[PDB]
């Protein structure tokens, strides 16, 4: 647990990439289409990537990405104070 | 190849020219048009002026394929990390 760097000690982008958000999309329409709880007010809806989209929109994704430095330390972000453009 | 048509034969271009003969028309000049029509010796000469570019693009294909290979095999390896470096 010493690779860890402690939350104020955080050097790295708040914003997050393209690859992380192609990445947590996937992720999460997998497991909506393996039924899983959803935790947004879905309004007629039947494709796990939209419903993803849509709780992406709303910020409520409970998932943390772990950033690898070349070190071998790592930082962790959860998505939802993670930056995202539009 | 950046020149005139040279000497193929000794002192000429043609057998239908005379020896040490240096007029534009006898060194591939086409003073024709492709609507009025190229006569036989200017449409020789446009003939090995094409030959040049088709075995240009023949040959050279696989010459750049080559070097296009080596270098993409030896840069494959290298990535922005999250340092910026």
């Amino acid at each position: 647990k010493e690779k860890a760097i402690p939350k104020d000690q955080r050097a790295t982008t708040p914003y997050m990439t393209k690859y992380e958000r192609a990445r947590i999309l996937g992720t999460r329409a997998l497991q909506i289409s393996m039924n899983a709880p959803v935790f947004v007010d879905l309004e007629g809806e039947t494709d796990p990537l939209r419903i993803a989209m849509k709780e992406l929109a709303e910020k409520k994704i409970p998932l943390v990405i772990r950033r690898y430095l070349p070190d071998g330390s790592f930082e962790d972000w959860s998505v939802e104070e993670l930056i995202v453009d539009l | 190849e950046g020149k005139r048509i040279a000497f193929g034969f000794v002192d000429r271009t043609l057998p239908h020219f005379s020896k040490d003969d240096y007029s534009p028309e006898s060194k591939g000049f086409v003073e024709n048009s492709y609507l009025r029509g190229l006569t036989p010796q200017e449409f020789f000469f446009h003939a090995m002026g094409g030959r040049e570019g088709l075995i240009d693009t023949a040959v050279k294909t696989a010459e750049t394929g080559y070097i296009q290979r080596r270098l993409v095999k030896a840069l494959e390896d290298i990535m922005v990390h999250y340092d910026n470096t």
